[PDB]
């Protein structure tokens, strides 16, 4: 019931937004991936994936369907961003010259952060576009599968917020 | 500011515009936060669901055949620029000047004669008037046709196609309609916002409709982010100035997310650069740039389009995009009549303007 909600919202917006693009992913795909976007979707396979919660037959084939989609979309090759505020530990882990890897999907956007003690800024092109799923085509949503295992290049701590560079390594 | 400055510079830079970027959404905000269970970050988002006020649009407060006066001209600008700065292309800035139409240029062109920026613009015009909408497999199958059999050619031929526009048409050809590529940063020039303004005219009643087709008519050939996000800019440049708006509300920073090269561009900092900071490379960031400079610096179309042809190396690209805005500004009937006279296929030109404006289908709602 669930999944084709999810599958027949995600087709009318992908019609409207990027119809060509909606033509690459089946329907378990692309409603996966919307599923990702919604917040009884991501609280349900994020944590599992990362290891707070266990990975279900349920929640596993949840990932494959995501990452089988976003393995058709077209690679974002660029730098986007992520706002986020990590403890103090982990923070002290991002070191230059440091690597991270994350066992979840990683969010970002192609828009400049507002919120978050630390402003991560991420080139890759691992990671996928998926604004045209959304109704208004308007977060610019970049998508980064799990374990994107990245190096810290470069830190600076100005004003209050702490900025990283990660350099995405394939 | 230079914006051929690495990233981290810039971004560090452009902290000072952090205002011009829409808050997430509450649904985002929780995807980014280090632990959604437990969290951290401001909950006062709202619904992804819903439409942001920067996706608003402004209504038209100029008359039906006013709007109707700038949508011309800012298709019909495209063109003019096109023949006029291909006689200056490839040339280096200052060694040669151009005051008229007089054709020549690599291609050897008789006065009025435009190359492929026009094309790729009447090719995706024509789409839209077939599809009602965007429809990427129409618009590459018109450039095919064109590439192919040199329809929508000002002389019969197609003569000036871009590598990277090429190599998309040869994909989509041997991979058929599911094919996107050109990702790489290489591939971000100037082919996509060379070509934007029928988007702009279609959907001038819907800034999310120029938004989502912007982007997408880029990715017919060009998938780089920031052509598509300069196609998405361009595109709301237009929409402002089709519906009427100043050229100093048009040119004022708007709230969008956008990559921090066109973020820079949205937040102005072009505005008091000199000629000799100026570029007219094949890089889209230049081109935009430079483009959003001339109508800055000139008092009527003009001279826009001669400040950019002049700029030499691309000119080409330049004085295109730049016809594109300042033909939106000063409207189709501030195009010098010479101009327009020796302009090849005007008429066919302004009736798609045309055709494309009275299509243009309401907000949604
Ligand atoms: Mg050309």
């Amino acid at each position: 019931e669930q999944a084709k909600v999810w599958t027949q919202t995600a087709r009318a917006n992908a019609e409207k937004n990027n119809a060509q693009l909606s033509t690459l992913l089946t329907d378990d795909q692309i409603g996966a991936i919307y599923g990702y976007t919604t917040n009884e979707g991501y609280t349900a396979l994020n944590p599992a994936l990362r290891g707070q919660t266990p990975l279900t037959p349920e929640l596993e084939a949840f990932t494959g369907h995501v990452t089988d989609g976003l393995n058709k979309l077209p690679a974002y090759n660029g730098e986007t961003y992520r706002g986020t505020t990590l403890p103090a530990h982990i923070l002290e882990q991002n070191q230059i010259g440091g690597t991270v890897s994350d066992g979840g999907f990683m969010s970002t956007s192609a828009k400049t952060p507002f919120d978050g003690d630390v402003s991560i800024s991420v080139r890759g092109n691992s990671g996928k576009q998926i604004d045209f799923l959304s109704k208004y085509k308007n977060e610019a949503e970049v998508l980064y599968p799990p374990n994107t295992r990245f190096e810290v290049i470069n830190r600076i701590e100005q004003n209050g917020t702490t900025h990283l560079l990660y350099r995405e390594i394939p | 500011i230079d914006l051929r400055e690495d990233t981290w510079t810039l971004q560090l830079y452009a902290q000072r515009y952090k205002g011009l970027s829409p808050k997430n959404s509450r649904e985002l905000q929780l995807r980014m936060e280090y632990d959604p269970l437990k969290p951290n970050l401001p909950t006062s988002g709202e619904e992804q669901n819903s439409k942001p006020e920067w996706l608003n649009t402004p209504p038209c407060l100029i008359p039906e055949s006013e709007s109707l006066d700038k949508a011309k001209g800012a298709l019909v600008g495209l063109a003019i620029g096109d023949a006029i700065g291909t006689t200056l292309e490839f040339l280096p800035r200052d060694k040669l000047h151009v005051n008229d139409m007089v054709g020549g240029g690599p291609f050897r062109l008789q006065p009025g004669e435009w190359t492929d920026d026009t094309s790729m613009a009447l090719c995706l015009a024509e789409s839209y008037i077939s599809a009602g909408r965007l429809d990427i497999t129409l618009f590459r199958e018109k450039l095919v046709r064109w590439y192919r059999h040199g329809e929508n050619s000002s002389n019969g031929r197609c003569f000036d196609i871009g590598n990277t526009t090429r190599n998309a048409l040869e994909q989509y050809l041997k991979h058929g309609a599911s094919w996107f590529g050109n990702t790489e940063p290489e591939t971000a020039g100037n082919a996509a916002i060379i070509r934007q303004a029928p988007t702009s005219i279609f959907r001038r009643k819907s800034l999310q409709r120029t938004f989502a087709d912007s982007d997408s008519q880029s990715m017919a050939t060009h998938c780089a982010p920031e052509s598509m996000a300069s196609c998405q800019f361009l595109g709301f440049i237009l929409n402002y100035l089709i519906n009427g708006s100043s050229r100093e509300k048009a040119f004022s920073p708007h709230v969008m997310p956008l990559p921090v090269r066109v973020l820079l561009i949205n937040a102005g900092e072009y505005k008091e650069k000199k000629r000799d900071e100026i570029r007219s490379s094949g890089y889209v960031i230049d081109t935009l740039e430079a483009a959003m400079w001339a109508v800055w610096n000139t008092d009527n179309f003009h001279d826009a389009i001669l400040l950019a042809a002049n700029l030499g190396d691309d000119a080409d690209s330049v004085a295109a995009t730049t016809g594109q805005i300042a033909g939106a500004l000063y409207g189709y009937s501030n195009i010098p009549k010479p101009w327009l006279d020796k302009l090849v296929q005007q008429e066919r030109i302004s009736n798609l303007a045309e055709q494309l404006f009275y299509m243009a289908p309401e907000e949604d709602f």
